[PDB]
RNA sequence: UGUCCUACGCCGGCAGGCGCGGGUAACCCGUUGAACCCCAUUCGUGAUGGGGAUCGGGGAUUGCAAUUAUUCCCC
């Protein structure tokens, strides 16, 4: 639910099948 | 005044039709309608049977407007 | 804007992931 | 090639004036496929000079109430009355809209200045952007009004009123207005 | 007099069950829910005071508070009187009232005559 | 010859889909299609006097694209703008009667299924035929 | 021009 | 289209004026009576074009389809249609068409005035009913 | 062996997937050239009238859409392919071919790399 | 959002009835299958097929009660 929420960010567009792709997913607040 | 358009052809306009209408540039059922006082849909078909006839080229079918270009 | 939100980023998540296997499937 | 519709060449066009060389960007630069792009040009001021002038006729054509929020029926609209522009002078239409736009536009208006009760006004210069604003303004209301009550359709009379505005006849309800309004200015210098 | 093709005769032989073939929407659906204890109380009343009443005079008025009673047409010939809030209204049952409330017989209120306006 | 009905022209295929169940002429037409509406929103009968052909090929095409649609689901597709009056307009489903039968109908030619999931697909053969009329609408399409 | 059983509540109304 | 030479542009059905260069639905529509619906069912049950004008038409075509739209429950016009389902005298399904409708409305009125009913003296002072 | 991007315009999002392929362009299930508003068609199609059909050699692209509504599907359709089309020229083809694809996009329209950050206001 | 919200089937022109399951809930409603908008068809500048008030008949729900139309459907 509240733990579950994934935050991305958008620089070169995403690639989901590159593994590096972890580096532009985020978990918690930005700032 | 009120508009009289006449709902079905007459020899006069069936002439005018055939004959000075496919030069005129444009073509569209309103500029048609108006000149001669035709009624859209008579005009509508009207245009329909010359591009059946293929005296006049077809350049723009929609359902607000369809527009077509006298031959050469 | 540098990040796209929650609710948008999981509705893309969710979409990559049916696009993934979907391909899996064929 | 970019070309407007698929068809349109841009790069035959030329602004006559150089008053309006720079809010007119329809040339090289700025010439794109479709009017309709959903660009922010209200962010900022004078933003919006270099938004192209065909998608400027098409946002003031949309500005009344019942078609406030059409935008895709509006360039289908401006397409099909370029195309009955090209059928009937021949020319790139882009260069007759622009014709229609530096020959539409006002050159001096009236102002008041002083106070609320002082009726005299004063004859000032136009900006070029608001002389731009003016042209397309005057010409989507002109076609907008002769097409309210008859079987003509609001593409074919706005074909029209953009022949009348570029030729420079007194048919145009555009030219009338600016005459109108140039000539109280002159009265007031 | 006839009522949907059907004279009053054959009405008053028309079974309760086949009435349900007969009446408008809302008359059906008040019969399929069934009259309640007070509207029953209401034709035992009137039945008795038709039957115990002289042949050539029209029978003693019933009074009543009862607006949502819907005339039966059993009732035809009864002569009943209606509150209206403040007045009772005496009204004979006709044959053409069958498909009728009682309440509309007695109007709850006087039409408005519209006099001078004072200060608005 | 690898076609896809995904990846063809859809008005033209409701059209193509419409003649051929015309000229197959084995079908369950009800009587009333001649003075039966279409929905409680919409106001006059349809001008097309052959709108059943052409709406048991678009309820075909909608158990094509999504299988398993039920007949209160394929009235949800069906449904518009109800004009209320003065009252603002709001959303209205479409006739149940029609979907009803249009569903009976298509299971009457073994090209509509039930699912022991609980609602309708369709038949393989139904699926070919479809891909064969795709195949045919692509031909008159590409070479045209 | 009353008839016989009606009220003066009424016959506003007549 | 054509020229058709025998084209009526007046038409006189059931004491009604019809023009006759709007088209054949609309233009029966134009009568008391009958609407947009009941003209386009009556066609249909009639199999006649429904493209065609109202002068452009044969004679024994309109004289079938006034058969058709006086006698509705004999040409399968079904019984939710028509515009007096029971009548509150003799209770026969039967569409009421111009001088009827309005004889028809002035007979409830009539009913109502003689029941003594609060609708009835409502419509006679002359105010809103519903 | 292939790229899986993303494009957004309001609430519309299309999920890009790139792949060697022979030159074939599909979206939803569907060709480009027939998707309802083709009004709108030139917008939808601005890749592959700005760049020609070679840049499209062996690229296969199938592309999912959900959400929002027409035009911003459409918008978000186009900044999918052209970021698909710019993260595969990252990956698996050289540095200068792919900053000359970023050079004319930006230069074109800004939308089609960048999305509108503006979306409807509480 | 939900113990009245409904999935599905059947009977219905239509509002609606009948047999069955899930959900005290990111599960079932719901991949929430919205309207404008787009595509064609008809209409053709007139109190017109715009606009729907007003009345006239029937039908069905909500409820102790719809008569001074609750609401909806059909001509």
């Amino acid at each position: 639910r509240q733990r579950s929420r994934a935050w991305l960010k958008e620089d070169e567009p995403l690639n989901f099948l590159d593994p590096k792709v972890a580096q532009r997913v985020l978990a918690t607040q930005p700032g | 005044d009120k508009l009289n358009n006449l709902v079905l052809f007459d020899k006069a306009t069936y002439d005018k039709l055939c004959k000075e209408v496919p030069n005129y540039k444009l073509i569209t059922p309103a500029v048609v309608s108006e000149r001669l006082k035709i009624r859209g849909s008579l005009a509508r078909a009207a245009l329909q049977e010359l591009l059946s006839k293929g005296l006049i080229k077809l350049v723009s079918k929609h359902r607000a407007q369809v527009i077509y270009t006298r031959n050469t | 804007e540098e990040y796209v939100g929650p609710r948008l980023s999981r509705r893309i998540l969710q979409q990559a992931r049916q696009q993934q296997e979907e391909l899996e499937a064929e | 090639d970019i070309k407007l519709f698929g068809k349109w060449s841009t790069d035959d066009v030329q602004i006559n004036d150089i008053s309006l060389q720079d809010y007119i960007a329809v040339k090289e630069k700025y010439a794109k496929y479709l009017p309709h792009s959903a660009g922010r040009y209200a962010a900022k001021r004078f933003r919006k000079a270099q938004c192209p002038i065909v998608e400027r006729l098409t946002n003031s054509m949309m500005m009344h109430g019942r078609n406030n929020g059409k935008k895709l029926m509006t360039v289908r609209i401006v397409k099909h009355a370029f195309e009955i522009i090209h059928l009937l002078t021949g020319e790139n239409p882009l260069q007759v809209l622009v014709n229609a736009i530096i020959n539409s536009g006002p050159r001096e208006d009236s102002t008041r200045i002083g106070r609320a009760g002082t009726v005299r006004r004063q004859a000032v210069d136009v900006s070029p952007l608001r002389r731009v604003n003016q042209a397309i303004w005057l010409l989507c209301t002109g076609a907008r009004e002769a097409a309210f009550r008859n079987i003509k359709t609001i593409a074919e009379c706005l074909a029209d009123e953009l022949i009348n505005a570029a030729k420079g006849s007194s048919n145009s309800y555009a030219i009338k207005k600016k005459d109108e309004l140039e000539r109280v200015a002159k009265s007031n210098r | 007099f006839t009522y949907r093709g059907v004279d009053l005769d054959q009405l008053l032989d028309m079974s309760y069950e086949q009435l349900m073939q007969l009446y408008s929407a809302r008359q059906r659906r008040r019969l399929n829910r069934g009259l309640r204890r007070k509207q029953h109380s209401l034709l035992k009343r009137l039945r008795k005071a038709k039957k115990e009443a002289p042949p050539m005079e029209k029978p003693e008025v019933v009074k009543t508070h009862l607006r949502d009673m819907i005339i039966l047409p059993e009732m035809v010939g009864s002569m009943v009187g209606v509150y209206n809030g403040k007045t009772f209204n005496q009204v004979e049952i006709k044959p053409e009232m069958i498909g009728h409330y009682l309440g509309e017989f007695s109007i709850t209120y006087k039409p408005v005559k519209h006099g001078r306006p004072g200060i608005g | 010859p690898g076609v896809t009905v995904k990846d063809v022209n859809q008005q033209e295929f409701v059209r193509a889909l419409a003649a051929f169940l015309k000229k197959s002429g084995k079908l369950k037409v009800p009587e009333w299609v001649d003075t039966v509406k279409l929905a409680k929103h919409k106001e006059l009968a349809p001008y097309d006097e052959n709108w059943f052909y052409t709406r048991a090929a678009s309820t075909a095409r909608h158990l094509y694209l999504r299988g398993g649609a039920g007949v209160g689901s394929m009235t949800k597709i069906y449904g518009g703008r109800q004009r209320n009056g003065v009252m603002p307009s709001h959303f209205s489903r479409g006739s149940k009667s029609v979907a009803r039968r249009v569903l009976q109908a298509l299971e009457g030619l073994k090209m509509v299924e039930k699912d022991q999931d609980g609602g309708r697909k369709l038949t393989p053969q139904g699926q070919r035929d479809l891909d064969r009329i795709a195949g045919q609408v692509a031909a008159a399409n590409k070479k045209h | 021009k009353v008839p016989k059983g009606t009220s003066s509540y009424q016959a506003e109304w007549i | 289209l054509v020229i058709p030479e025998k084209f009526q542009h007046i038409l006189r059905v059931l004491n009604t004026n019809i023009d006759g260069r709007r088209k054949i639905a609309f233009a029966i529509t134009a009568i008391k009576g009958v609407g947009r619906r009941y003209a386009h069912v009556v066609l249909r049950k009639a199999d006649i074009d429904l493209t065609k004008r109202a002068g452009e038409l044969t004679e024994d075509e309109v004289e079938r389809v006034i058969t058709i739209m006086q006698n509705p429950r004999q040409y399968k016009i079904p019984d939710w249609f028509l515009n007096r389902q029971k009548d509150v005298k003799d209770g026969k399904y039967s569409q009421v068409l111009a001088n009827g409708l309005d004889n028809k409305l002035r007979e409830d009125l009539e009913r109502l005035k003689k029941i003594r009913a609060h609708r009835g003296l409502r419509h006679f002072w002359g105010l809103r009913v519903r | 062996q292939s790229v899986q991007v993303f494009g957004r315009k309001k609430t519309a999002t299309a999920v890009a997937h790139c792949k060697r392929g022979n030159g074939l362009i599909k979206v939803n299930g569907r060709p480009l050239e027939m998707i309802e508003p083709r009004t709108l068609q030139y917008k939808l199609l601005e890749p592959v009238l700005l760049l020609g059909k070679e840049r499209f050699a062996g690229v296969d692209i199938r592309v999912r859409v959900k959400g929002g509504g027409h035009v911003a599907q459409i918008y978000a359709i186009r900044q999918s392919i052209s970021k698909a089309l710019v993260a595969y020229y990252q990956k698996y083809v050289d540095e200068a071919s792919k900053k000359e694809i970023k050079d004319i996009l930006i230069q074109y329209d800004r939308t089609l790399l960048v999305a509108d950050p503006r979306r409807c206001e509480s």
